């Protein structure tokens, strides 16, 4: 019933 | 690392071929799920799971699109290190003990897949069998590369002889493995 | 030529030991098959594995809501999906179907070799030990591996080398979780 | 969609606020998230919270331990904190925001020393006069307006000079127009001195 | 914090409107939100990298992109009357908090034929509060003014006070009957009476009017309602 979640990656900062 | 369970909760995979993507979920080395990015469904691998499990697509969107910035960065920084083709090693066996006359199903294991983009087909008695074939996604390895599992529900018959056709990268030639009763 | 490509893997990894009592998460940022930045949660903070890394690692520290969201990860992800897996993938048992066959046409006083099947059980955990005459063979036992069929069911095939004598009785014995009981097959030289 | 909210609120300036919320189908993974936005703003991130405690600079968030509960605790009670406060949950997945109806809070002042009374004001250019309700109590009601008749609603002033506050409600109108005959449609305290 | 331009916009129908968003300096995920008194806060999309990430069900005119530096703008195509709201930006370092901008509130109009700058005048503390009190409340009065795109402040000898001033948080319709209607707005400001009493000190009310850009055609013959200043003053008296 309830939505499950996976890891989330940080983002790398090459802006 | 020794465990008595280990779950993958984000295998994330994206590649400059294409360019393609997969995410799936994984628990003691199975496929729980992989979500289609095109048609942004969940799919997961056992009817248990349909039941009781659910799992929202839009996150699996939202980790590629990190994926794919992160390549571009990382990229750069690698002076562009490009993948190195490994050499798949295939396996061909039934996942019961083949009896004439009663259906089986043919099992083929194509191992050490990086990069992840591989062709697999079969062929029965030379003609290239299209119905009643499925395969699983990318399964992910220790080592950071694949492996691909496909399947063909056959019937056993001294009539016919299969093999499993792979094509990759890593391969000169296309691979061919037979399997006969 | 071979077409070039870029390769990049974000694996979210939980390992479980001793039901919930040990849990840690380990995140790992692959770059083609080169592991440069991971998570280790019994370490706490991000950590550059290769010298590609380092920029990463620092980063990602250097940000509160991300070292916080990553640290939560340990119960927001791992723990929280292992309730699930009690209600489904850890309850899923699958009987084994154990079947013998001999490789070749069974003659007296012949070598031949007998195959004990075990096909599609789940979970992994399985024992096979071959039988003849109450007496377990211990010497011509060839095992193969933990077959992983991909359809989250197993398979194991035990082969066992022997010559079929008048009135040899050859049992294949299996334990499985999913068994109330060990079970036997048994197979007799054909009189 | 997740949160239930009481729809409005008072508190007393200075002391704490205690603004309760219910969700019981949050889930493991959702965080607690409030916000507040005061009138012609934008939402204002307050605190966020997982399990048990949490505090920054701007208030503190309390959940149960069966987290089917959590109350955003503001310590120090301000005018400024009249907004209204949306409680939400949020995977912190990249996903969107959803709000719900949220609390309407009202911090209401002390007057220590209510001197309530209706003084007409001039006006600098000229005929032109307005009428002023002030000085009287947090718990009077301005109520409202006759159609030709203007009444705007309480007003808190707080001249931090003289550490000193009050409540304040304006009425004009374009006639006829009276003091005792404009805010005569609330419950003003007959204490109320009308001067001459 | 997150910055929002224009404020205030004002449009008739057909046209198109460009609003642009400054995330908080690192962040990287730009939301925007379109947020209304009937429907609420509603979701239009995301961005992170350059790439559309998240979206909404807003129809196709919804558009927006984000730029190199993370900045990100937002374009509304064929304006119709119920676009009128408050279009907030939203910004995240990728995943996580979500801090809010001032937002961008758009009124989207049939012409520009009731749009109108406000009168303002300041009314003098009454003798009976300054000896009863010995404090002397001062009263701004903003009206006529469509729409309520106003910002009031209070200015004592030539600097701005926010001690002692309260303004009516929403402006008030005149004719709450016609949809048409102008507003109204009231502020106060109470100073010691001793210090309104001296004739060096110098008290203005002044109420800030956005309306019509120089781009806004105007064929009325009465003054064009541009975005300005109106002010009244008062000096002490003893
Ligand atoms: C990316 O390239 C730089 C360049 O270094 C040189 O590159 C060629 C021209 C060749 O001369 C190589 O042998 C050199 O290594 C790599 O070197 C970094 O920067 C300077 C040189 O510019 C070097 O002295 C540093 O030691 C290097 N820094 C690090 C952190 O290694 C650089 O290593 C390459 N990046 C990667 C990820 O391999
Ligand atoms: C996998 O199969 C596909 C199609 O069977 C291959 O794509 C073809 O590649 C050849 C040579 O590169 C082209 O001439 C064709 O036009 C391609 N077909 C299509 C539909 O695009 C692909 O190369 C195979 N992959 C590998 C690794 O062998
Ligand atoms: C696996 O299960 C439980 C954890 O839930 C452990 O039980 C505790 O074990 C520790 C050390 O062995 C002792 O304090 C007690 O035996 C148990 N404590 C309780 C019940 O409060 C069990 O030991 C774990 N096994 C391991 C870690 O090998």
């Amino acid at each position: 019933g309830q939505v499950e979640l996976g890891g989330g990656p940080g983002a790398e900062s090459c802006q | 690392i020794v465990a008595d369970h280990v779950a993958s909760y984000g295998v994330n995979l994206y590649q400059s071929y294409g360019p393609s993507g997969q995410y799936s979920h994984e628990f003691d080395g199975d496929e729980e799920f992989y979500v289609d990015l095109e048609r942004k469904e969940t799919v997961w691998q056992l009817p248990l799971f349909r039941r009781f499990r659910r799992f929202d697509p839009q996150f699996a969107l939202t980790n590629i699109a990190v994926l794919k910035h992160n390549l571009n960065c990382v990229i750069k920084r690698s002076n562009s290190t490009a993948a190195t083709n490994e050499v798949p090693e295939v396996t061909v066996f039934s996942k019961s003990p083949v009896t004439l006359g009663q259906p089986n199903t043919l099992i083929c294991l194509v191992d050490n897949i990086f990069p992840p983009v591989v062709n697999i087909t079969w062929l029965s008695n030379g003609h290239s069998v299209t119905e009643g074939v499925s395969e699983t996604s990318f399964l992910s390895k220790s080592d950071h590369s694949f492996f691909k599992i496909s399947y063909l529900t056959f019937l056993p018959s001294a009539d016919e002889i299969y093999d499993c056709k792979v094509e990759h990268w890593g391969l000169d030639e296309p691979l061919l493995k037979h399997w006969e009763p | 030529d071979s077409p070039e490509d870029f390769v990049y893997q974000f694996k979210g990894m939980c390992y479980f030991t001793n039901g919930t009592e040990r849990v840690r998460l380990v995140t790992r940022y692959i770059y083609n098959r080169e592991e440069y930045a991971r998570f280790d949660s019994d370490v706490g903070v991000y950590r550059a594995v290769t010298p590609l890394g380092p920029p990463a690692a620092e980063y990602w520290n250097s940000q509160k809501e991300v070292l916080e969201r990553t640290r939560a990860e340990l119960d927001t992800v791992c723990r929280h999906n292992y309730q699930l897996e009690l209600r489904t993938t850890l309850q899923r048992r699958v009987e084994p179907t154990v079947t013998i066959s001999p490789s070749r046409t069974e003659a007296l006083n012949h070598h031949n070799l007998l195959v004990c099947s075990v096909t599609d059980f789940y979970p992994a955990q399985i024992k096979v030990r071959w039988f003849r005459n109450d007496q377990e063979e211990t010497t011509g036992v060839v095992s193969t591996p933990l077959i992983r069929n991909g359809d989250w069911t197993f398979q194991i095939l035990v082969m066992l080398e022997m010559t079929p004598q008048r009135g040899d009785v050859y049992t294949c014995h299996v334990e499985h979780p999913s068994l109330q009981n060990p079970i036997i097959v048994e197979w007799r030289a054909q009189s | 969609m997740k949160t239930t909210q009481p729809p409005s609120m008072d508190c007393a300036e200075g002391r704490a606020a205690n603004l309760p919320c219910n969700h019981s189908t949050i889930s493991g993974n959702e965080y607690v998230y409030w916000y507040r936005q005061i009138h012609s703003q934008g939402p204002q991130y307050i605190i966020h919270g997982l399990k048990n405690n949490e505090t920054n600079e701007m208030a503190s968030l309390i959940i149960t331990e069966d987290r089917k509960s959590s109350t955003l605790i503001l310590p120090h009670a301000t005018l400024r904190d009249t907004a209204v406060y949306y409680c939400i949950v949020s995977h912190n997945a990249g996903n969107m925001l959803t709000f719900g109806g949220g609390t309407r809070l009202m911090v209401k002042p002390h007057i220590q020393n209510p001197d309530p009374a209706v003084y007409q004001l001039r006006d600098s250019k000229s005929d032109k006069s307005v009428c002023l309700f002030t000085d009287f109590d947090s718990q009077t009601n301005v109520s409202q307006s006759d159609s030709d008749v203007y009444i705007t609603d309480k007003c808190v002033l707080d001249m931090r000079s003289m550490d000193f506050k009050s409540n304040s409600a304006v009425a004009w109108s374009n006639k006829d127009f009276a003091c005792a005959n404009a805010f005569n449609n609330s419950i003003i305290p007959e204490d109320t001195f009308f001067p001459s | 914090g997150v910055t929002q331009t224009p404020r205030y916009l004002i449009k008739t129908r057909g046209q198109q409107v460009t609003l642009s968003c400054s995330p908080i300096s690192g962040h990287r995920s730009v939301s925007w939100y379109q947020q209304t008194p009937g429907q609420g806060l509603q979701f239009l999309f995301e961005y992170f990298s350059e790439t559309q990430r998240n979206k909404g069900n807003f129809p196709g005119r919804f558009s927006g992109r984000q730029f190199s530096n993370s900045r990100s703008e937002m374009n509304v195509s064929t304006l119709e009357l119920g676009d009128s709201a408050l279009y907030l930006c939203a910004s995240s370092l990728e995943r996580e908090t979500q801090y809010f901008g001032p937002g961008t509130r758009l009124l989207v109009l049939e012409d520009l034929k009731n749009v109108f700058p406000p009168e303002v005048a300041v009314f003098e503390p009454s003798e009976a509060e300054i000896s009863h009190t010995q404090k002397a409340t001062l009263v701004c009065l903003a009206t006529g003014f469509f729409p309520d795109h106003v910002e009031l402040s209070w200015w004592v000898n030539g600097k701005e006070v926010h001690s002692g001033v309260c303004t009516d948080p929403q402006p008030l319709k005149e004719q709450p009957a016609l949809n048409d209607s102008r507003y109204a707005l009231s502020s106060r400001l109470r100073v010691s009476a001793t210090f309104w009493q001296n004739p060096r000190n110098h008290f203005r009310c002044q109420v800030q009017f956005y309306g019509l850009s120089e781009n806004d055609e105007w064929t009325q013959d009465r003054a064009k309602p541009v975005t300005q200043i109106v002010s009244a003053e008062a000096w002490g008296r003893a």
